[PDB]
């Protein structure tokens, strides 16, 4: 992908809003770029809820590293889409807009997708409970004294 | 002309010739001695309430 | 007496014109030069299978 | 076919637009080319959920290739319709701009239409459980001792 870094989804949002573009002939001031990377880390670290969340691969950037801009994302080809079509949805109040309804329902049907795979792999289901019993067609597990499930 | 080997085949013959009644016989008393549960082939796979 | 590779007696004579041997069937019958017998357990077998199956 | 490659997709988005076209006078920037391609390979990374979404064929650029514009997409005949249809409902937003409705169902057609075979091919029947007996019927299975189905 040529989307690599945090500072390539700002531009990305950025054109896709209408406000910055390598076509235009002015574009924004690196202070908001600043500010939209901010907004991204904010983002991201409030779907990734410590684990609990969006499981996306982002690389959350260090105090210790100067620059913000210019990390590597760390997110998958299939993930480009929803986080800047989402930053650019979080960033448009900004600049007094407001994002287009096509960008609205991409953001929503992107972040569906990204939950997709995590919410699959999240539908576990529950052992067996500590009162219920294996059954006589166990023989294995009758032979050998276990009756009831374990359990938890 | 060997008379081992003439045994041999008479109850080789023999025990080919009724092997689908033995089979059917040793699966009922097993049915309705052991277990009606006859998985023996594949019940190490995971482990579900089976009740008789 | 005869294993799978020898014969360890070979012809004892033994008491009797007949094979000492009795045996007593259930439902007898041949098919097809085939013999077959049954008792009571074989044909109730599909239907048990399937309501332990269903109770389980 | 005559749209045999990214960039052919990307003109036949912005002719479909009105933005631009070979018979207009005035045609976009080779960077709002650029543009479109980073978006319709975002899109497509979106839909092949690395092999779980829409399968169509398409091929992915790699980086050591300078041009990402002048490859083949490897999309079938049946599909490059509504991959520039739902490029152009994706790129629209771009120039401040919406596509017109009649864009957007053709878009939706040409998705339902992708992935439709797919569907089709995907819609298989589990094979039987583990505790399901095989019956007295099934002769073979019964002989040699397949009492019931193995399952998994």
């Amino acid at each position: 992908m040529q989307i690599k870094t945090k500072g390539d989804l700002v531009r990305a949002a950025l054109r896709k809003l209408g406000v910055a573009s390598d076509a235009t002939l002015t574009d924004v001031e690196p202070q908001s770029m600043q500010d939209a990377v901010d907004d991204l880390e904010a983002m991201m670290a409030e779907w990734y809820q410590d684990g609990k969340g969006i499981i996306t691969g982002y690389v959350f950037s260090d105090d210790e590293n100067p620059p913000a801009e210019g990390d590597d994302h760390g997110l998958r080809s299939s993930a480009v889409s929803a986080v800047f079509h989402n930053l650019a949805c979080r960033i448009a109040p900004d600049y007094a807009l407001e994002a287009t309804a096509k960008i609205i329902a991409t953001a929503k049907y992107g972040k569906e997708l990204l939950y997709k795979q995590t919410a699959i792999s999240r539908a576990k289901r529950a052992p067996y409970p500590s009162r219920m019993p294996t059954g006589s067609g166990n023989s294995f597990a009758n032979l050998n004294e276990w009756h009831y499930f374990p359990g938890e | 002309e060997n008379r081992l080997e003439s045994i041999l085949s008479r109850f080789d013959a023999d025990w080919t010739a009724s092997d689908e009644a033995r089979r059917e016989a040793k699966n009922d008393l097993f049915f309705s001695r052991v277990s009606q549960w006859d998985d023996w082939l594949s019940q190490y796979t995971t482990l579900q309430y089976r009740g008789q | 007496i005869i294993t799978c590779t020898a014969v360890l007696k070979d012809k004892q004579l033994i008491a009797g014109e007949h094979i000492p041997i009795v045996p007593v069937f259930g439902e007898w019958g041949f098919v097809e030069d085939k013999e077959v017998y049954e008792g009571v357990v074989r044909l109730t077998k599909d239907g048990q299978r399937l309501r332990n199956m269903i109770m389980s």
